[PDB]
């Protein structure tokens, strides 16, 4: 596979997001690291899908809403940042105030 | 325009190995009952005793085959091979201890080969 | 007996006139010459040539012209040429480039490249071999950055920092004697070559100089510490005395001066201009004009490299995040719009292609990617071929000129700028054996093996429990060169002459090889290999248009790059 | 007051006559004798016996017959016996096997096994304790291999390599003085005992000998470097002078000789024949006949161990992959068919059972599995019990004879072969405290705790954040013995006498314990514990049939093994 | 669980294959490490199922076809190798030219 | 996310349990580490769901039965222990003799 260090690390984020999605599916309000994981994996998968940085800045604000998360979580997440390989190479996505 | 990452686009032409060196064809027989495979750069006179050939014709020579390849002799098999000349200083040391110096010392090489039972000393 | 060229290349790697595609780019390199004697190629394995009495000599002791290591059948890509050779290493250094084996029986053996009892073999047939990359813009923020660098073929990190302190997160600076001493000690455990920059700030000499005497290898002037005329001047007076290089990140804000003021303070003295295009920092909007001057050694950092459809959106927001800017402080919006400019980013692609920007670097973890200097160099070269055509200087349909121009940007040129090219930066006899093997399919993307001081330090290799090393998972892993005390002999700490004379290595208990920085003040643009162009670069203050020789330099952003989604899991 | 035997075994581990199943095999070991005094068993915990004034002595200083460490109630499985005892460790060495505690109040206390203020306790009740495994066929290719080895109870790695260089990927060789010095330095960071082999190739003595004087512990003759009569001869002349062992991987190709020629070159001198069955290398097809000779110390590597239904398919393809063979070079197909033979693989199972192959080894990462030497030893013994019946020498229905015969193959016999059995290889007084604790359910599969020089180096232990150490995830992890400078005192670098006399450890700054290789040239097959059989082994050159005492040695491959899918996640 | 080093590593391959399978399911052409991951995990799961080495050498050539992967991927994968615990212990599987 | 060391490790257990559940779903009798993984992840997810320690001590004995696992597995597992964050902080759950 030729995994580099970032590729190994970033598999953890996907895993954490899968964990969190299972938790959400069984009716739990998500916590801080769960919410961060879901939004982060969504950004990275979106890059893989070939979306633009601008599309993901917009979409990342609609992945989870306040009723999906525990009290205070929205206000604990000022932004979520992720780097991924777009069709035009690595770029940084920052989603500002993802959960209103 | 399909892209194979890292592919070669080789030039035209062919590569001649061992160019300019004398070539010699000899017949060689594996008189033993187990297979013998011989690499490109072994001094030919020092190969396995049970290979029968004119030992003198292996002195100062090796197989004229691409570097890192080999010739195989199944038990009882006789075939012809093509030899090329050794280069550099034309000295051989070690291997079967038949030479240990210049390959020009044919009588000495053959004497040792004969005494130790290397088949085909004529 | 003749061998067709396809089969010859499959067995021994390519020979004269043969071309090799670089990864999934449309760049092709062509073998210029070959040091072999056809039929006497070295190779290693069962029934192969490097065996006792044959291609391996059984007579000579190690001292007697015998190698510690032979890389067989390498395709070298270097500022010095694109050619086929064996590479011989001894005492950690490259001692021979030529033809290895046994003079007993082989023709054409380079006399100090004897394969003997003492010799280890690496098979380089079918590989491209380059020098290790020299990254001169490293923020030391997170030790996990080292493996990221090694995985993309970087072997020297020059820069500064003390970990994730704000000074270090903004600037390549290890400030003052104590932090310098502490980071030289930390360096003992980092498996890569290192040189440390002190703070190029002050209005008296002694506070600046004491950093050099403490073991800094250079200085960094950064606007975040006040890139004022005084700090510029003092730093360059120190550098001229100490024979070390000064890097600059100039006054973006134009607070104490415009570009011309910074150039007046420099006063013709040698300086390395970091992120010269300016998105990474510098006098707005015209800093890139530095790259026209003969006393400036200009580098780019990597996030602008090359200009792509997501670049501007990405950078405007990255800048806002980094500087805590707000979308409703109109001064912050204006600042960002003055700093992140498609006009200068697109021109930066072309300036690289023309040999006017001489170097690449990362800006690792401050505004750049530790593992993408080599990656993005080749993406730029590929984009420029597509947009500008093969350059004039090419022939035989190969991209050799461009390939030498661009490999120089991350190998030899940074080493010359830093005063370390006596040790590192190219595949030449007498230099340290920092060598990177690449499969052509992965060239510039993921290194196969990274050799440091003649021992493999990092490799893409598989399951450690397996019968052989190739089964999954194949991932980048630290090798024996990084383990135990071998980490000391396979890596260099680069230091000032004065700290070396003053015994700093012994005072601190440094066991690493100690490299001397020198010959940094007596160079210029003309000394940048393949990238020596001086010219008047005009940057329009209203439109940000860049002109060279009266022609606007512009190109389009691309939607896709090679060396991207085919290779990466994320 | 009497205790029934079930409850006694639950509390203290088994006693005389009790049997214990080895993992999920059908092998049973029986307690032969017990050093305890019933009612005065040592144990540690709240209200237990090892408390001050009671089972712990409160009077004696450390020097006064007090232990650093007591393993209580161990079931020892060793060439010397299968028996129950306390094991006492001091200064990193086994000082007492017997009965520990306090002579104040207990009967039967071995006089130098006092539990005192200075004494740490490991509870071994219910555990099987063996010596650390001695792997004498290690390719040093990927440092990640060390933990793989430790996890299956290996504590000494003898072999060679410089990392994933082709020479090392093929051969257990660290060639020449410089690579040797570099790998001795690297060894400073590896948490396992090590000895390094130089290249056993040359036609002059000095190039070979200089490796021994540089700090090699032995030599390797490998066909890939030319396993010629000259290289064999020179290597053994060096070994005889230097008192180190020579391993051989002979000329598979029969290029310069057949087996008889290699035996003539050896000329009755002592040699360790690696992968003696020959799938891993050697004169085709009859190399395994080496194992009949009195001057040969024969080992197997592990992928042929034992003969299973997937073995041949796996090996034919593994060989093709390893040697870049092509399915339409008829010479390559013939080569593979001559090398990978069910006839010699099946006979190899039986030769082990008969005590004619004396040793096991891995061939780690070249053609063998770093973590499966112990595993596959027991799988072989289990298969042989099933196919051949309890051996003649057994009694009481136990498998003790077989268990001593097979534990010797990876503990004492490799240590004797290598000249290191004064230090390691068995649980005996005066030897280094390299000890492996096994839960019987995991015996030979996953070690519980691996003690190196009297401090735990590796353990299967759980969540480091938990209130206690047993919660998930329970995984193999490096322990305090591997951390800081303790790695130096818990591990041995084995070296030649001459390098030790010449001061190599001081020259290189080696801090590890230095072990001396000796008494390697004055031994033979007769010195292999429980595996001392010499006989004429005939291998038919046409059919590959193996005969011993006029009887064909053949057995079937098995479809399933114990110590396999019940235990492993992959 | 008593995880050894290989067991920990090899969990990563399963994870990478799960990631890649999700990507394939949403219609993407797979890339080099994705393809390697899917084929490798298939081999290891097949060993767990009790297939023979010979069965897996055959089957591994039919897990992905060229239309499943990006241009050039087939030609980048000369072989895929994996070791796993079969009913008769660890064995090496090599799938030659898995994607035609 | 701010992952601490235990959070990183414990993601491995979830992954191993997902692997094992796939194996069970395709009809395999589970082995020792597979069984341990499933039971352990069930405990940790149960804590996340807000069950009590006492509820999980009870439930953990009914997650797998002997017909779900290979011969000898039940008797190899004396107990399974896991720590997880309950609503009232980290607690230790021990499931005794989980598989009868
Ligand atoms: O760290 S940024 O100023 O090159
Ligand atoms: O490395 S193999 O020749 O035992
Ligand atoms: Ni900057
Ligand atoms: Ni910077
Ligand atoms: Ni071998
Ligand atoms: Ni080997």
């Amino acid at each position: 596979m030729h995994l580099n260090p970032a590729e190994k690390e970033k598999l953890q984020i996907f895993l954490a997001s899968e964990l969190a999605l299972k938790r959400k599916a069984r009716g739990l309000k998500l916590n801080y690291p769960e919410a961060v994981a879901i939004i982060t994996s969504f950004i990275m998968e979106g890059a893989r899908d070939g979306k633009t940085v601008a599309m993901l800045m917009e979409e990342g604000k609609h992945v989870l809403t306040r009723d999906d998360v525990m009290e205070g979580v929205p206000e604990m997440i000022d932004d979520i940042q992720a780097e991924a390989t777009f069709p035009d190479g690595t770029k940084l996505v920052t989603v500002h105030n993802p959960i209103s | 325009n399909y892209i194979v990452p890292g592919e070669y686009r080789v030039a035209e032409g062919e590569i001649e190995i061992n160019a300019g060196r004398e070539k010699t064809t000899i017949r060689v027989s594996n008189t033993g009952d187990r297979p013998i495979q011989v690499g490109s750069h072994i001094h030919f006179v020092e190969v396995n005793k049970e290979l029968l050939f004119d030992r003198a014709e292996g002195i100062g020579r090796r197989l004229n085959i691409p570097s890192g390849t080999a010739a195989r002799f199944e038990p009882g098999e006789e075939m012809e091979v093509e030899l090329t000349e050794l280069g550099g200083n034309r000295e051989v040391f070690g291997i079967s201890d038949l030479t240990n110096g210049s390959v020009d010392n044919k009588e000495l090489i053959l004497q040792r080969a004969k005494e130790l039972g290397y088949k085909g000393v004529e | 007996m003749k061998i067709n060229r396809q089969q010859y290349a499959e067995s021994y790697g390519p020979t004269v006139g043969d071309q090799v595609r670089l990864a999934d780019t449309d760049l092709w390199i062509e073998v210029e010459k070959d040091y072999t004697t056809y039929g006497d190629e070295a190779n290693f394995g069962g029934g192969k040539v490097l065996r006792e009495g044959m291609g391996e000599n059984g007579t000579y002791t190690r001292t007697e012209n015998v190698l510690d290591l032979l890389l067989t059948n390498a395709l070298i890509l270097d500022y010095t040429g694109i050619y086929k050779a064996d590479i011989g290493v001894k005492d950690g250094y490259i001692v021979g480039i030529g033809k290895g084996g046994n003079p007993d029986i082989m023709d054409g053996v380079t006399p100090n490249m004897i394969v003997g009892t003492a010799t280890e073999v690496i098979a380089a047939e079918g590989k491209i071999v380059t020098a290790g990359g020299i990254d001169t813009h490293v923020h030391f923020i997170n030790p996990d950055q080292v493996d990221v660098a090694l995985a993309n073929g970087i072997t020297t990190l020059f820069g500064g920092g003390t970990g994730p302190a704000e000074g270090s997160k903004a600037t390549t600076v290890t400030p003052g004697p104590w932090n310098i001493e502490k980071m030289l000690k930390s360096t003992e455990g980092l498996p890569i070559n290192v040189g440390i920059l002190g703070k190029g700030h002050g209005s008296s000499i002694a506070p600046i100089m004491e950093q050099i005497d403490a073991g800094a290898a250079g200085l960094k002037i950064h606007e975040d510490w006040g890139a004022t005329p005084a700090s510029i001047d003092r730093s360059l007076t120190v550098a001229d005395e100490a024979d070390v290089q000064v890097a600059i990140h100039s006054d973006t804000l134009n607070e104490a001066g415009f570009l011309e003021d910074t150039l007046r303070a420099i006063n013709g003295r040698v300086i390395h201009s970091f992120h010269v295009e300016g998105a990474g920092g510098g006098h707005a909007p015209d800093i890139m004009a530095m790259a026209g001057h003969p006393n400036v050694l200009p580098s780019s950092t990597n996030p602008t490299r090359p200009f792509t459809v997501n670049t501007i959106d990405e950078h405007l927001d990255m800048l806002m995040v980094c500087h805590h800017l707000k979308q409703n402080i109109p001064e912050d919006v204006a600042f960002a719009d003055s700093r992140i400019r498609p006009e200068t980013i697109a021109a930066e692609d072309i300036l690289h292609d023309l040999g006017i920007i001489s170097m690449m670097s990362t800006d690792a973890l401050a505004m750049g990617r530790a593992g993408e200097m080599v990656l993005r160099t080749w993406q730029t070269a590929d984009k420029m071929k597509k947009q500008r055509g093969p350059l004039a200087e090419e022939k035989n349909g190969s991209d050799n000129f461009r390939a030498k121009r661009y490999v120089s940007k991350y190998t030899i040129n940074p080493a010359i700028a830093q005063g370390i090219a006596h040790e590192v930066g190219s595949i030449e006899e007498g230099k340290f054996a920092d060598l990177v093997l690449w499969e052509p399919k992965f060239f510039g993307v993921k290194a196969d093996r990274v050799i440091k001081g003649g021992i493999i330090a990092y490799a893409q290799i598989g399951d450690p429990s397996a019968s052989i090393p190739t089964p999954q998972p194949v991932m980048g892993r630290r090798m024996y060169g990084t383990v135990g005390d071998l980490i000391h002999d396979t890596n260099i700490t680069f230091m000032s002459k004065s700290s070396i004379q003053q015994g700093v290595p012994a005072k601190l208990g440094l066991k690493r090889r100690i490299g001397t920085v020198k010959n940094c003040r007596n160079i210029g643009k003309k000394d940048m290999k393949w990238n020596d162009v001086t010219t008047d670069i005009d940057i329009n203050p209203e439109t940000y248009e860049v002109k060279v020789d009266g022609e606007v330099l512009t190109c389009e952003p691309v939607k896709e790059l090679p060396m991207a989604q085919r290779y990466f899991l994320f």
